[PDB]
Order: C-alpha cells, then structure tokens, then sequence
C-alpha cells in the first residue's frame, strides 16, 4: 500500500542516514589525527 | 626531502579528507530532505482522511 | 613570482570555496529545521482534530 | 488558512534547500578542481 | 621568528575552527534527525487513531 | 503521557538545535577573520 512503501523508505532513510553521519564523524577524525602528525 | 614529502602528503590527506566530510554532510542533509518529503506526504494523506472524518461526523 | 602568487591564488580559492560550502551547510540545516517546524505545528493540529472525532465518537 | 500556509511555506523551502544542496555541491566541486590544479 | 610563528598559529587556529565546524554541522544533522524519528512516530500514532476512526465511522 | 514526552523532547531538540546553528556559524566566522588576519 502507498502507507506501507512511505514506511519502508522511512526506514532505509533511517540506515542510509545512519552510515552517512558514522561515515562523516570517521572522515573528521582521520583529519584531526592526521593534522595532529 | 623524505620529511618534507611525508609531510606534504599529510597536508593533502587533512584536504581530502575535508572534501569528504563535506560531501558527507551535503549527502546527509538531502537523506534528511528525503525523510521531510515522505512525512510531509504522509501528513497531507492524514489530513486529507481527518476532513473526511469531520465531514462524515 | 607569477606561478608562487598563481599558487598561492590557488590556496586563497580553495579556502574561500570551503567558507561557503560551510556556509550552504549550515544555511541548508536551519532550512530543514524550518520545514521540521513546520510538519510539527501540522502534526499537532491534526492531533487536535483526531481528539475532538474521538471525543465525538 | 492556516493549512495552505504551512504548504505554502513547506513548497517554498523545498525549492530553497534544492537550490542550497546545488550551491553547496558546487562549491565543493570548484575547490576539489581547484585544489588538484 | 616571531611573525612567522604568528601566522603558523594563524593557520593551525583557522585548521581547528573548520574541524569545529564540522563537528557541529554534523551534530546538527543528527538532532534534527532526532526531530525527524519524533515526527516519524507521532505521525505513525496519528494514523494509528485514524483507521479506528474509519472503522468505527 | 506519550504524546506530551514527544512534545517535550521535540521542544528539547529545538533549543539544541538553535545553539547548535549559532555555534556553527561563529566558528565560521571567527576562522574566517582569522584567514584574513
């Protein structure tokens, strides 16, 4: 049903979000700790 | 000029990484835009079924 | 020095270029906070509706 | 009304946050170019 | 070396103040997320309340 | 109630959110004078 699709890309939004922002917070360390060489 | 190399190389890795935090955060915030989308629509179906419901009452 | 000041340029454009991608970022989350504010006030005036047809059932 | 306000509002910010996320990847875009001239 | 340790700091403090600013843009992003889980539930408890409705009208 | 923690918490996050932009945008700034300094 249209409900249940609004749902489901709800909730791969919700993981895809997830990763994007562990993905970013990584990246921002690498580049403190490289600058800090 | 191993040193100066290496160092170098920091430099451009602190640059690169920055491309990609960036290209992170602009990826996150339209993921997010996303999300606003489906509750935005999901909000208007509801509201459109609660006019039914007063009309109905 | 045309090539160091050229290089130099160079650095000065990339900072500058981050400065503003920031500067979009930034400006792009307090847009999305307004649509969040404003999917919250439709939400509570739905809650609202959906009382009052409760209330009537 | 109050309801075709908040989707008045709501469509004028999907075009602006659509223009923003574009500024933004531009931006980006031009310092990456930049950099690596 | 007084100006060229200056401007060293310079460059070390502008480094710092972009990492801090994208800690906080990514922390940005993860509130208003928070928002958007809030939204995502309370629209999903709305609906809940409107398909008894339905059924009881 | 349940409704009324979510309001709460969504009202939480509006603060953290205000603070959160405002802090953003003063570290841009101030690295920002500093590049031109």
């Amino acid at each position: 049903t249209q409900w249940d699709d609004w749902v489901d890309k709800m909730e791969n939004l919700n993981h895809d979000i997830l990763t994007t922002l562990h993905t970013a917070r990584n990246n921002l360390e690498q580049s403190m700790i490289t600058f800090n060489t | 000029s191993t040193e100066n190399l290496y160092f170098q190389s920091n430099a451009d890795s602190v640059q690169n990484h920055t491309f990609e935090v960036e290209n992170n955060t602009i990826n996150g915030l339209e993921l997010v835009e996303e999300q606003v989308h489906i509750l935005y629509a999901m909000v208007l179906q509801t509201h459109a079924d609660v006019q039914l419901l007063k009309e109905q009452q």
